[PDB]
């Protein structure tokens, strides 16, 4: 918090840890939902929080929703995640750097435009206002003498 | 009546004050090579360019039929003052090549140093670019990709090569269109420098850390003043920077100056040169200093992340002091996970960075565009500061070129043939092919091989034989009487001691000292540039690097006793 | 939505609803936390919904945890949203209008 | 040589053409306003400029001087040409006040006009600023703060007082420095309105939907071609705008142009004041279009908004053109509460609002600090705007000024106790000490009340006065000969019907036209400015309104026959 929220971070007590749970459930609703097309009702207490540490970190699991003994496997909530990061950064305003989730990395980056590389042209334009003005200036020297 | 004044400036600044002499400033700790250049410019500096203006208004002659018609003995030293200059235009011009192409390279948002590559991955940027900043990687790599080591000669690359071609072709254009390019126009030139300096310092003066830049530029630091490579080379860039040897000075006065004074002039110019130096070297310090209590704060915060990573704590517990007490707290907590992260903690302190943090040959540009992307518009500083650095660069230029395109066409045998746009065009023709060397992949190794030995050897041996011949073949009281009858003044004995009796002995005996710790060492090691680490390391010398050197420094200041001995066979048919 | 968003929108499902029951309890959380200096446990099935429209638009109420005839006065939601509004724009990326 | 051109220019460019013309174009539809003029200048605008600039040529005396060698009848014309431009100053002072003004209220951040005012609850704007626009509030209220209506005197503002005490000194000062300005420096002062034009015409040409106001101002709509009112209000704007009757132009021609060309001369500075008064009124109206259909635009949208809220549908379902079609579909769905809304459905289209968007006196003040706003930078092209204008209304201002020092200076009598400086210090003093009732409250109440009235009745009747009297009491054919004799040249027929056959007819049956439809209504309706509502009713006038404008148009032009009797009785003893 202190890194991305400066001298303005809220403290992180109970309720931001609610407010993260409920926003895990909801990742997990909508992929379940636009990818699986099933209709799953995950809720805040089908999250499973352990570790809690001062620098803030954890770790957290995702359970079925009644069947305590059923996990949802790694992969699919680390799917259901980068579906979601942008919603999740938005709700503690945080930038993806202050907030990491270790194993998932953003790569959606790339910049890219150029034409022609356009410092050729003005090169070449100046090339030849150059071989313009040589051979005008030959011209007149090799002309009157 | 202004003229004159911006005229002796546009004599005077040229591109060894602007760009070599930071960097070789920086090469010996700055503050502890400063003062040695001030004593080498009073002791020596002002005092020789007196006597050649004197002898250049005296004789009214051309540089080879000055020193014939002084005696017989002094046949070569014109033909070696020429081909010194010849030398020189060759890796002269790749530094407007070089202005050239980073110019073209600023037409763009943003500029192309000013952001790091990606990997394939696309995850995080190129780690080459992130061992070196976002300013050395492009310049090590994008326009020039040297390699690692010299025996890697490599093929030509080309598009330096280019930007040396339209350098080469901008110059026989200027050549071509007269033998003047000022008159009334001299203000422009010459206030462009100054004008785009003081706002560089105005910007370069508002950034966090400068402070440090100038104190370690100022302090001089009493370990390398003993030694006499820093003494040598500020002697050398002093004379290299006054153009004296080169005979464009002596040929300057005379076709002009009928009875004016050349002791204030010359006084002029020099005080001109130095301030233009000691002012221009200020900018880049403040900004050097900058860059380097960056790179230092940078290093600071990322242990403390890892540190505070690696065991746990509250962020914003480790930012610039307790470090050193947490650092003690962390021992006794758990050394089982303490020692075993030990040898990864980074160790770096301020003054060691600020000592090597840009060096190099480079090192002008390497800065000024680590201060360009700074600004609030980019494109127009960019194109604004490089605009000014090339014209700098051609007018030093077609300076040079003067002092040979005269002594060669005077003579009425070689000029019988051709007029002067034809050998012209043959000189910027060969000098042009033979300056292809530096585009190659390792030819940046060419260049600093030649720049310091090139512009330092012959230059001291010509000017020694200069002195020693104008006093002691000529006599001291005759030219004293020569100029209080052509000027009417009498000279003080100030330089009357000076022209003989000081510099004559201090200059040899440098050079003697520098010949003779150059044997207490070895050999030399000159540089390297690590891509896989992004640092410079000192990698030695090739076999034939020496052989090189010696024939460089032979064919550059070996044609003397030639003339001496020509003198010899030619007293008996 | 289409005001804010322009041509960005997402669509306006039931887990947008769940979403939003969920921040209006967290903003009763901190309320009753940093005034009343209680501690509740609200969750998102004590904030009631009724009326859903498809202009996007309904009314809400929120009850104590588990007395489901306790309603919380209109007064102190209002004090509760008022405190934490900054917040629950963020969390659907609009702004207060 | 091109000063004479520029200079030409600058006795033309004044206040009526690029203040003025805006806003009587657009009191009466623009289009149906345009080609009026172009006929009135076409058939009056010429001819009766060759033959002023003529007889100035000839005489080559003082406007009274002129008229009194030309026939005794010819007394009062001269006097009554200065007491017009001398109650002109005064009024004509106001609008570089409020120049001044913006300028002094432009150095910020944001600009004043920009953002409306809060309420006392600090939850929404103040209404006051809604109803009107962030710019037509800022002028009605701050720099003017008007009553609603004329029965509400009031006492005196300080604000614009103090702006208007600041321009008269500034016209203190520039008399003061001599009877000059120009010479090698009116190349600066005529470029400078053209260019700033050019640079605000590409601006408020790139503003969206700005073709309609193009498009208006230039479309023909004959409903008031049929309403001699707009004939006589174009027929002022140009005579007003070529300062004819004023007696500068006949006082400028006088120790000048010994024998050169006057049909030239005159007809390029006349084309040039039309060629600038169509020009400068058509970016104007490029903006005014733009601030129409934003307006539009707006009211479309919040009834939009109104309905969809109202009901329910899905946002983003009624965007501007469904409406209809959802408005008839609603009407069947529920009229039970459909009905009952029905009298809030805000009913607005395009040209109605159009025809009335900023109309009013302070047409061109509310549509450019509109524009302005929506710059890029803002203080900048702000500052550079107002002073452009207060550039080019001090230049209109000394220019009349010239026209009244003069004529008072050159009698012998008046000119015997004081020099002039003490007497222009004096008309200066009257001058602001009168024009302060425009401070007043309701002040802008007076202001429309002088400007028409006393820049048409009393010119009107001058000029009739003048053409009659130099054709049928001189004689066509003698001042025929005479041209011919002092410049070798035969005037055309095209002028000898022009001077005494067209137009002296077309005039006066335009004249008698307009005071008989004046009587075919009654009394008249000036405007008002409605705060609680925010647009412009239509309020009458009072009592002494009709009183006051009587003594102005008597006051003016009362004083030809005055003079024809004084000679009546000058010539009985
Ligand atoms: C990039 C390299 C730059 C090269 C530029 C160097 C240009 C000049 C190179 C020569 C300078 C060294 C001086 C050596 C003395 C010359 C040798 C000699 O005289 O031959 C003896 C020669 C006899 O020598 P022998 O072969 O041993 O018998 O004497 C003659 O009879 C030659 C007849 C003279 C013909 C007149 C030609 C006029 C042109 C001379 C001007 C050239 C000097 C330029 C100086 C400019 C000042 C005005
Ligand atoms: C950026 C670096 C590159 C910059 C650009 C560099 C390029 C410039 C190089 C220019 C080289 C050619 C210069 C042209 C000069 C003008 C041409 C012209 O006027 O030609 C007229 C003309 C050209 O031919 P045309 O098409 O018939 O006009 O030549 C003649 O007709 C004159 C007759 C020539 C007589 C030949 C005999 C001369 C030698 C006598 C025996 C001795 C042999 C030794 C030769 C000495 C050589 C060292
Ligand atoms: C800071 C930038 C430069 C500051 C200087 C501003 C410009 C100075 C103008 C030069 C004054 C000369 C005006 C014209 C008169 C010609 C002078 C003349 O006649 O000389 C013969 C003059 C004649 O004396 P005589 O021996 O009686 O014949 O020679 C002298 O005696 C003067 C010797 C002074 C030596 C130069 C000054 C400094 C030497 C002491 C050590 C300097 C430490 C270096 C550290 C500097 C730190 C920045
Ligand atoms: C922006 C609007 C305001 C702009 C600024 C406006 C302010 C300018 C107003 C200036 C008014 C005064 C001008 C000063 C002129 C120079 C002063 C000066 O040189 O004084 C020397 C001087 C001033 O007094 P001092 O302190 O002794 O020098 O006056 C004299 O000593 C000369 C003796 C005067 C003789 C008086 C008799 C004249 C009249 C004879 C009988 C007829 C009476 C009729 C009077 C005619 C009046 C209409
Ligand atoms: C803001 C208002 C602006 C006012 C500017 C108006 C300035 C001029 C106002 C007078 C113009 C109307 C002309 C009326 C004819 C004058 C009456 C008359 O002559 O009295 C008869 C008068 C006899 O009239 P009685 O009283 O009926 O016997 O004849 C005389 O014996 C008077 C002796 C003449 C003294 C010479 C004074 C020289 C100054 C005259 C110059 C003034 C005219 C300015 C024109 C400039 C052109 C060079
Ligand atoms: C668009 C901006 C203005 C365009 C014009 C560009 C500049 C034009 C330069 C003027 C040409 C004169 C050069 C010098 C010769 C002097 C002229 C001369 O001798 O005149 C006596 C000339 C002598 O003829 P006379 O009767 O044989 O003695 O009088 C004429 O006959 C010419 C009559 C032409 C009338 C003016 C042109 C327009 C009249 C027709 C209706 C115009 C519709 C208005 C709509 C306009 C829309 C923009
Ligand atoms: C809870 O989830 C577990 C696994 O997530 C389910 O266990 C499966 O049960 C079926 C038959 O009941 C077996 O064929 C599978 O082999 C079991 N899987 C594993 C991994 O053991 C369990 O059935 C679920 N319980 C409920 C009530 O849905
Ligand atoms: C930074 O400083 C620490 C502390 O001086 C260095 O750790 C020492 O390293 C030397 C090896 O050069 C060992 O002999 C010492 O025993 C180390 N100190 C302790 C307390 O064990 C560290 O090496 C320095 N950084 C780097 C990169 O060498
Ligand atoms: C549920 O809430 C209601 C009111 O919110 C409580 O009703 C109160 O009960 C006490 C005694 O039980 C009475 O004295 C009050 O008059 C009641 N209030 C009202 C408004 O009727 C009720 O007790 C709560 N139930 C539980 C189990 O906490
Ligand atoms: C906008 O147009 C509507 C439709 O023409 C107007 O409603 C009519 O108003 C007149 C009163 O001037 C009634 O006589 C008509 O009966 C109304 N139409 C219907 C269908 O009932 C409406 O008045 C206009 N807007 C305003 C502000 O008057
Ligand atoms: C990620 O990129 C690195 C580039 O250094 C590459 O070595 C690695 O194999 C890549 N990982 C995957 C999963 O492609
Ligand atoms: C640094 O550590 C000391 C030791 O407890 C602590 O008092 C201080 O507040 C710390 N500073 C920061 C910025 O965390
Ligand atoms: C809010 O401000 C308005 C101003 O028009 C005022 O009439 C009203 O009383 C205010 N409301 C409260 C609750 O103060
Ligand atoms: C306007 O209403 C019509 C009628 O159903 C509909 O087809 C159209 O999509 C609507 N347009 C918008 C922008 O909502």
């Amino acid at each position: 918090l202190k890194s991305a929220l400066g001298d303005k971070a809220y403290e992180w007590n109970d309720n931001e840890m609610y407010l993260f749970r409920s926003s895990v459930a909801y990742a997990m609703r909508q992929y379940f939902l636009k990818v699986k097309n099933q209709m799953i009702l995950f809720g805040e207490e089908d999250v499973r929080v352990a570790n809690l540490k001062p620098r803030i970190s954890f770790n957290f699991f995702v359970t079925a929703p009644k069947n305590v003994s059923d996990i949802i496997p790694r992969t699919e909530v680390e799917k259901a995640i980068r579906m979601s990061r942008s919603r999740i950064n938005d709700a503690f305003r945080l930038n993806d750097n202050s907030l990491e989730f270790l194993g998932i990395q953003p790569t959606l980056g790339p910049p890219n435009q150029p034409p022609v590389s356009i410092w050729l042209i003005v090169f070449g334009v100046v090339m030849g206002v150059i071989v313009v003005g040589i051979v005008i200036l030959i011209f007149t020297g090799i002309r009157d003498r | 009546s202004l003229q004159f004044v911006f005229a002796c400036i546009s004599y005077a600044v040229g591109l060894g004050n602007v760009w070599r002499f930071p960097y070789l400033c920086q090469m010996y700790g700055g503050g502890s090579f400063l003062v040695p250049y001030i004593i080498m410019l009073i002791v020596e500096g002002m005092p020789l360019l007196y006597l050649e203006l004197a002898v250049g208004q005296r004789m009214r002659q051309g540089s080879i039929g000055a020193w014939r018609t002084i005696s017989p003995y002094l046949s070569g030293v014109g033909v070696a003052s020429v081909v010194v200059s010849f030398f020189l235009s060759m890796y002269y011009n790749v530094i407007n090549a070089w202005a050239f192409w980073y110019l073209f390279h600023s037409f763009q948002d943003p500029l192309p140093w000013s952001v790091c590559p990606l990997n394939g991955n696309h995850t995080g940027y190129d780690e080459e670019c992130e061992k070196a900043s976002s300013t050395q990687y492009f310049w090590y790599r994008k326009t020039l990709n040297i390699s690692p080591s010299l025996q890697e000669n490599g093929g030509v690359q080309w598009e330096p090569a280019l930007c040396l071609l339209l350098a080469w072709l901008v110059v026989y254009l200027c050549i071509l269109r007269g033998t003047e390019s000022t008159g009334k126009v001299v203000y422009f030139t010459a206030s462009l420098p100054y004008c785009v300096l003081i706002i560089y310092l105005i910007r370069g003066l508002t950034l966090h850390g400068a402070t440090n830049g100038l104190m370690y530029m100022f302090t001089p630091k009493i370990e390398q003043l003993a030694n006499p490579k820093a003494w040598i080379n500020a002697a050398t860039q002093i004379f290299f920077s006054l153009g004296l040897g080169f005979g464009s000075l002596i040929a300057f006065a005379s076709y002009n100056e009928p009875s004016n004074n050349c002791q204030k002039h010359a006084i002029i110019v020099s005080l001109i040169n130095s301030f233009t130096s000691i002012f221009a070297s200020i900018v880049t310090f403040s900004i050097y200093g900058f860059k380097a209590t960056f790179n230092y704060e940078n290093c600071l915060k990322k242990v403390s992340l890892l540190l505070t990573n690696t065991f746990d704590l509250e962020d914003g517990f480790l930012t610039a002091s307790n470090l050193e007490q947490v650092k003690g707290y962390l021992a006794s907590a758990y050394p089982s996970k303490y020692s075993e992260m030990f040898p990864q903690i980074k160790n770096c302190s301020l003054e060691s960075e600020l000592d090597t943090a840009v060096q190099g040959t480079g090192l002008a540009f390497i800065v000024y565009t680590e201060a360009i992307k700074n600004m609030e518009v980019s494109q127009l500083w960019s194109v604004l500061y490089f605009f000014m650095l090339l014209m700098l660069g051609i007018g030093s230029m077609l300076g040079n070129t003067a002092a040979i395109l005269t002594p060669l066409t005077d003579s009425k045998i070689i000029s019988s043939h051709l007029p002067k746009e034809a050998i012209s065009g043959l000189v910027c023709l060969v000098n042009c092919a033979i300056g292809m060397v530096f585009t190659m992949e390792a030819g940046n190794y060419w260049f600093d091989i030649f720049n310091d030995y090139a512009a330092t050897l012959s230059l001291l041996l010509i000017v020694l034989v200069e002195t020693i011949a104008v006093c002691y073949v000529y006599g001291l009281r005759r030219f004293e009487s020569d100029l209080k009858a052509m000027t009417g003044r009498a000279v003080s004995w100030y330089w009357k001691v000076m022209w003989a009796g000081v510099s004559p002995l201090l200059i040899v005996s440098l050079f003697v000292f520098y010949l003779s710790d150059y044997i207490l060492t070895g050999t030399l090691k000159y540089q390297a540039w690590d891509a896989s680490q992004g640092q410079l390391v000192t990698k030695d010398y090739p076999a034939y690097a020496l052989a090189v050197i010696g024939l460089l420094v032979a064919s550059s200041t070996m044609c003397i006793p030639l003339a001496a001995l020509g003198t010899f066979v030619q007293r008996r048919l």
